[PDB]
């Protein structure tokens, strides 16, 4: 079975995450947070909490919304460095790998940035610390990607990435970066599935797999509702940019690859037994958000997994964007749907 | 059944004429199957070059014959009341065209299907590919020295 | 817009509905609406030979023809070949033409084995060269009605052709009627293909009537249509039966897109070839050569080059057909093109011939040039 050779080298991390798990806001203390009148009693009422003395050394009048999801933001990116130091083995390439997905996010921000003529600091900051990669700011030079894949991105980790890339040679649009990062996410998702399937263990095995089955098909369902709009695209041209996993890989990818309408994507998911519930509703990421919580959920049941590390990860990011959710209606008086924010644990 | 001549004595040429068809069969299908992986691939841009990079293929068959011809060498000097030392002699003759196949079908597939991706791109690397080719070929053409070495004192000064 | 079709047996589902079995009568309970000037239409299709002589006096394709033939949104195009057609059937050229294409009315399993993947590779080429012609009668300037059934007859019967050759092939190498009548059925499924005139004929040795949804009479319909007219049979100095017949056979001739000059003869034969006089004319026979190289190497190269050919942008092939894909080389994937290689000398002549009549495109399909 799994716990006789889990704890030699993970134990300590098994039960550090599971501590973190314990601070997770229940639904008790988001209700306690939605009666907050201005945001000193937020201040005061996030003091019970885990997070407790973390806004101290601010002010009493330097409290904004963005610096409380700065620094709700800084403490979890500090926890999860904390926890990639104390790995080794393969505990260490699944944590890298959960880094590969930020750092695709930070290389096509700072592309597309650099095209719209703007300040190199300011593309540096909103940058997500999380992928970093040391010759990041490199990439505000010679505008296309010839010029920056062989000068600086072989070095990176995600050169096997642009493998599928390399269809045009003249300069970047809006169109064309997020092209680019559609592939890449592409080639990331299929060769993290692959790491995952012949070097973990069983329970997390089968764990990382339906969460990475999820995260490609929500990748899918909004490629395919964001290219019926306002364009034009080759439906084989459009089958590079969907993720060969998932649950809806070998007949609905097919189908989402050539709807040319709304009635095209809905036609396509009716078929699946998990989603046709979802294109009729209020918003349409809340329901992924709320299908990844009951995900994120059920991978702490299983005890010797490091899928553990995946469902925290995911879950105290939901967390800070609630407390955000929150702290944008006590600072502007938007209490009419303030109790709007997606609670598991 | 002497002490010289036992009677488990034709054992040892049996499997040596057995193993020399084996082991050159095995890598003259790796040198086929890994080398017409690359032209299937390559003839599907380049319709032309077809029996231009069929060449890997040929190579790889002329590996088969060394062993065929090792095989049927040691079989007319098999016999029942043969020696041990006739025995001995069959088994070497046997398996050094069979290892030498071997290393040598491993060698010519996975030089050839780089080869012929590679000279679809350059036309001027078709010359190199034989070039490399036939050094991988003669690999074998050892082994067959040494077999028909080997078979040319089974029965000479033999009691 | 030349033609249009439907699949839905459930419109006129009052004619199939009972047990109407019997041809007699069955254009009694044929008018069942307010139809009178397109009842009796519909009927001729099997009014001379559906009596007179017929086994078992319908069958389940023989109605089904009749009511798919939905007239009441025009009735003048199926008119017009109904006049056509069997005008036709009166001279002795297409008499024989309905003979050449009908009958008279161990190492020796490796050989057999041979012969029946050789049938099953050669009928299987066919339909895909055919699937790949009813793409081009889509294009703009030609037509849907006399090009759609007649080469959506003869995909059906090479695929029957390359099924039979693969059953025969696996049951004989596995011993050296239920699976031919399985792959027989499921053809008849999907699209539904539109009706031709019957073509019946009466000579001195009896009433013939073919059926031209088979593959035969489509074969020896179009050898028919090949040669151009001669000094005679369109003169006003011989007017005694050519201007109802010849006249016809012209108008199905150019209906396909073929000129009247243009020759076409059929060349599978086992004896000399064709002599100098329905030899082609040098800039045809190179103009052949650069289609056959087009469906010889790829899958989708006859319809675009087709449609830059009817532009009389017949230059510019190379450049329209070229496309990329990957190569895992050696050194990373390097997106090669594929490309049509034509010489100057085959991509000029592509300019002599304006438009590729579909009759020369059918001889290619089928294999007579």
């Amino acid at each position: 079975m799994e716990g006789v050779y889990f704890n030699i080298d993970n134990g300590f991390i098994e039960g550090v995450v599971r501590g973190y798990r314990n601070g997770l806001l229940s639904n008790n203390q988001y209700i306690n947070l939605t009666q907050c009148d201005t945001l000193e009693d937020l201040k005061l009422q996030l003091s019970s909490t885990d997070y407790g003395n973390f806004l101290s050394s601010v002010s009493s009048e330097s409290l904004t919304t963005s610096l409380i999801q700065e620094y709700a933001s800084s403490k979890l990116y500090h926890e999860f460095n904390y926890i990639r130091d104390q790995s080794s083995g393969s505990t260490r390439k699944f944590m890298d790998y959960i880094t590969y997905g930020y750092m695709i996010d930070n290389v096509a921000l700072m592309i597309t940035g650099t095209i719209h003529d703007r300040d190199k600091g300011e593309i540096l900051q909103r940058c997500h610390p999380l992928g970093w990669f040391d010759t990041l700011p490199t990439l505000s030079v010679a505008t296309d990607l010839e010029s920056l894949y062989e000068t600086v991105l072989v070095d990176t980790p995600l050169a096997p990435y642009f493998k599928n890339c390399f269809d045009t040679a003249e300069e970047l649009d809006d169109m064309n970066i997020e092209i680019i990062r559609n592939k890449l996410y592409k080639a990331y998702l299929e060769d993290f599935y692959n790491f995952v399937t012949e070097e973990i263990p069983e329970p997390a095995k089968e764990c990382m797999q339906t969460l990475l089955g999820f995260e490609a098909d929500r990748r899918s369902i909004n490629i395919a509702l964001n290219s019926l709009q306002s364009s034009d695209i080759d439906p084989d041209l459009k089958s590079d940019l969907l993720p060969n996993i998932g649950k809806l890989y070998p007949l609905a990818t097919f189908h989402l690859a050539q709807a040319q309408d709304f009635e095209g994507v809905r036609a396509a998911l009716a078929n699946v037994y998990e989603y046709r519930g979802f294109l009729e509703t209020g918003n349409l990421e809340d329901h992924f958000y709320q299908l990844e919580m009951e995900l994120c959920r059920d991978a702490f049941t299983q005890q010797f997994a490091i899928s553990t590390v995946w469902a925290w990860m995911k879950s105290k990011e939901q967390e800070v964007r609630n407390i955000t959710w929150i702290a944008e209606c006590i600072a502007q008086n938007q209490r009419e749907r303030i109790n709007n924010y997606i609670s598991v644990y | 059944m002497t002490e010289l001549c036992p009677v488990y004595a034709p054992f040892f040429g049996a499997i040596g004429c057995a193993s020399a068809i084996i082991f050159t069969s095995l890598g003259a299908a790796y040198g086929t199957a890994k080398s017409g992986v690359g032209i299937c691939a390559t003839c599907v841009l380049r319709p032309d070059l077809l029996f231009k990079n069929i060449v890997p293929v040929i190579m790889a068959g002329i590996i088969a014959i060394y062993g065929l011809v090792v095989s049927v060498l040691v079989c007319y000097s098999l016999g029942q009341k043969q020696a041990l030392y006739t025995g001995f002699i069959q088994l070497g003759a046997g398996l050094s065209v069979g290892l030498s196949g071997l290393a040598a079908g491993f060698a010519i597939g996975i030089v050839g299907d780089a080869g012929v991706r590679g000279s679809s791109q350059q036309p001027r690397l078709f010359v190199g590919m034989i070039l490399i080719l036939i050094f991988a070929e003669v690999l074998g053409l050892y082994g067959l020295i040494v077999a028909l070495l080997l078979n040319s004192r089974a029965t000479q000064d033999v009691v | 817009a030349s033609v249009s079709e439907g699949v839905l047996r459930k419109k006129y589902t009052k004619f199939f509905q009972e047990n109407i079995k019997t041809h007699l009568d069955l254009k009694q309970a044929l008018l069942k609406e307010e139809k009178p000037e397109t009842a009796l239409l519909a009927y001729s299709l099997v009014s001379p030979s559906g009596y007179r002589g017929e086994p078992l006096t319908e069958r389940k394709i023989l109605e089904v023809v009749s009511l798919l033939d939905e007239v009441k949104v025009d009735g003048d195009t199926y008119q017009q070949l109904k006049n056509t057609f069997d005008s036709i059937s009166k001279d002795p050229r297409m008499q024989v033409s309905l003979e050449n294409q009908y009958p008279g009315k161990g190492v020796g399993l490796l050989v057999a084995t041979g012969r029946e993947l050789h049938k099953a590779s050669v009928n299987g080429d066919a339909e895909a060269y055919h699937h790949q012609l009813e793409q081009i009668s889509q294009l703009p300037g030609r037509d849907q009605r006399l090009s759609m059934p007649m080469q959506q007859t003869l995909a059906i019967g090479h695929a029957m052709l390359s099924a039979e050759g693969a059953v025969g092939a696996t049951l004989g190498m596995a011993t050296g009627y239920g699976l031919n009548n399985e792959v027989q059925d499921q053809l008849k499924q999907g699209p539904m293909s539109g009706v031709l005139p019957r073509l019946e004929i009466s000579n001195v040795k009896g009433d013939f009537t073919f059926s031209m949804q088979e593959p035969a009479a489509v074969r020896a319909l179009m050898a028919y249509l090949g040669p151009k007219e001669d000094t005679s049979m369109s003169s006003p100095q011989a007017p005694k039966e050519a201007q109802e017949m010849e006249a016809a056979r012209l108008t199905l001739k150019q209906m396909l897109g073929s000129s009247p000059n243009e020759h076409l003869v059929p060349d599978v034969d086992s004896l000399l070839k064709l002599s100098d006089e329905d030899m082609p004319s040098q800039t045809e026979s190179t103009a052949n050569g650069a289609f056959k190289k087009l469906l010889s190497e790829d899958w989708d190269w006859l319809m675009p080059a087709v449609r830059a050919m009817d532009k009389g942008e017949a230059g510019k092939i190379n450049e329209k057909l070229t496309y990329k894909l990957p190569l895992d080389a050696a050194n990373g994937r390097v997106y090669l093109d594929k490309s049509p290689n034509l010489s100057d000398a085959q991509l000029d002549a592509l300019d002599k011939l304006g438009s590729p009549s579909q009759l020369r495109l059918m001889y290619l399909a089928e294999g007579w040039i």
